[PDB]
C-alpha cells in the first residue's frame, strides 16, 4: 500500500529513455525531468 | 579497494551514485582505523 500514487508522464526518444533512471546525470534528466539518487519508484515505458 | 585517498579527485570525475561506490570505501575503512585506535586505546589504558 502507498502513502499515494504520483505519476509523471512524457516522451522522449529512445537514446534518452535511459535516463528514466535513479540518480541519472545528462540533458533530459538535469533539465527536463528529474529523478533523486533514491527514487522509490518505477518507471514504465514503450516504443510509441 | 577504491581509487584514491583524497577526495575531490573522485567527485571531479564520478557523479552522484557511484560516488556511494567510490566514497564509502573510504569512509569504511577510516571507520575501521578509528574503530582500531579507540579499541586499542580502550584496551592501552586498563594496563595504564
Amino acid at each position: 500500500c502507498f502513502t499515494n500514487v504520483y505519476a509523471d508522464s512524457f516522451v522522449i526518444r529512445g537514446d534518452e529513455v535511459r535516463q528514466i533512471a535513479p540518480g541519472q546525470t545528462g540533458k533530459i534528466a538535469d533539465y527536463n525531468y528529474k529523478l533523486p539518487d533514491d527514487f522509490t519508484g518505477c518507471v514504465i515505458a514503450w516504443n510509441s | 579497494g577504491a581509487i584514491s585517498s583524497v577526495l575531490n579527485d573522485i567527485l571531479a570525475r564520478l557523479d552522484k551514485v557511484e560516488a556511494e561506490v567510490q566514497i564509502d570505501r573510504l569512509i569504511t575503512g577510516r571507520l575501521q582505523s578509528l574503530q582500531t585506535y579507540v579499541t586499542q586505546q580502550l584496551i592501552r589504558a586498563a594496563e595504564i
